[PDB]
Formats: C-alpha cells, sequence, structure tokens
C-alpha cells in the first residue's frame, strides 16, 4: 500500500499563483520519482514535470517558466507551484510515482478550475 | 521534443472483437514506451512498459509491440472492462510526453 492523494484550491481566479500538494504514503520520496500530469476536460494527458529521488527536476518545455516542483521529504509531500494562472490551466492534476520507466501508482487527481 | 501520435483517435468495437492501436513517435524512442488505460472518472492505470512487458495483473489478452518510432497495442477479444481511453507515453530522455489518446467505445 502505496498511496498518493492530491489536494488543491478548487476554483481560483486567473493570474493568481497556486500550489497543489501530492501527499504520499508507503514509500520514500528519496527512492522514487514523482511526476506531475494534467488533463484538461475532455482532452488527453499532458506531462508537466517531475522531481527525481535526488531532488533534480525536469519540466515540460512549454510550461517551464510558469512551473516549479519541490518536495518535503520529511512530510512526504510533493508540490506543484504555478504562477499566473490562465483559464486554460483548467484541468485535473495528478501526481504519479515513477519506478524504472513506468508510472506505477497514480493519485485520484484534483480538479483546478480557473474562473474569474 | 518527441511527440507521440496515436491512431485511431476513437474506435467503436463489440465485445469479443480484436483491436490494434498505434502510437508513432516523431523521433526514435528506443523501446522506452508505456501504455495506460483510463476509465471514466478514474486515474490512468499502467498496462504495459518497455514496449512488451505487461504490468502485474493485466490480462494476457493485451500485448504490446514495436521499436524505433512505431509501437502497437493489440487487445484480443475485447471484454466490457476494456472500453475506456488508452494512452502511450515515452521515457526517452526528457521531457516525457503522452500520445493524444485513443477512445475505445462499445458498439
Amino acid at each position: 500500500q502505496v498511496q498518493l492523494q492530491e489536494s488543491g484550491p478548487g476554483l481560483v481566479a486567473p493570474s493568481q499563483s497556486l500550489s497543489i500538494t501530492c501527499t504520499v504514503s508507503g514509500f520514500s520520496l528519496t527512492g522514487y520519482g514523482v511526476n506531475w500530469v494534467r488533463q484538461p476536460p475532455g482532452k488527453g494527458l499532458e506531462w508537466l514535470g517531475m522531481i527525481w529521488g535526488d531532488g533534480n527536476t525536469d519540466y515540460n518545455s512549454a510550461l517551464k517558466s510558469r512551473l516549479s516542483i519541490s518536495k518535503d521529504n520529511s512530510k512526504s509531500q510533493v508540490f506543484l507551484k504555478m504562477n499566473s494562472l490562465h483559464t486554460d490551466d483548467t484541468a485535473r492534476y495528478y501526481c504519479a510515482r515513477e519506478r524504472d520507466y513506468r508510472l506505477d501508482y497514480w493519485g485520484q487527481g484534483t480538479t483546478l478550475t480557473v474562473s474569474s | 521534443d518527441i511527440v507521440l501520435t496515436q491512431s485511431p483517435a476513437s474506435l467503436s468495437a463489440s465485445v469479443g472483437e480484436t483491436v490494434t492501436i498505434t502510437c508513432r513517435a516523431s523521433g526514435n524512442i528506443h523501446n522506452y514506451l508505456a501504455w495506460y488505460q483510463q476509465k471514466q472518472g478514474k486515474s490512468p492505470q499502467l498496462l504495459v512498459y518497455y514496449t512488451t512487458t505487461l504490468a502485474d495483473g493485466v490480462p494476457s489478452r493485451f500485448s504490446g509491440s514495436g521499436s524505433g518510432t512505431q509501437y502497437s497495442l493489440k487487445i484480443n477479444s475485447l471484454q466490457p472492462d476494456d472500453f475506456g481511453s488508452y494512452y502511450c507515453q515515452h521515457f526517452w530522455s526528457t521531457p516525457r510526453t503522452f500520445g493524444g489518446g485513443t477512445k475505445l467505445e462499445i458498439k
């Protein structure tokens, strides 16, 4: 029992900043990678980025300047921070654990709706 | 960046039918390809990784194949539990990307 549960602010107005938290249980944040993935309503999955067990991060090229991923190994939490939200930032956001070229455990996702 | 293109975008199929779905890469991904199934309202679930390896508990009616820039997912005699959306994803260097998805719906 590996668990990933996401929590986010729900409805937010555009241009605000936001933090989404991925709380994990059952494994160490130092031995696996955590990826961030979003899904706009009716659309496909979009890879946002990841934080490796060692703390390095990699991001989607297109969103790189508005995103920041960090973690708290002690609290077992991973965060996704976004700057100046656009309405097109509306989507379901998931965190997924990475282990040897696969995202084996996913959270249920948190819905973010960018509305004025 | 390597983009993944899936085809068809949607397929209507009957239970018991055999289907094949494709994932094409715009650059060589060297077999680092995973497949996921997503049912309505749920998060994606790992089916296949490293092109041909099934995840624990995935039924053997599923099989993946491919190399280079062309990969496939074959589903033998579809069961009701099999309709939903399928996504391919690569793990060749970074960034990672997903194909656009294939919607599998019951005829």
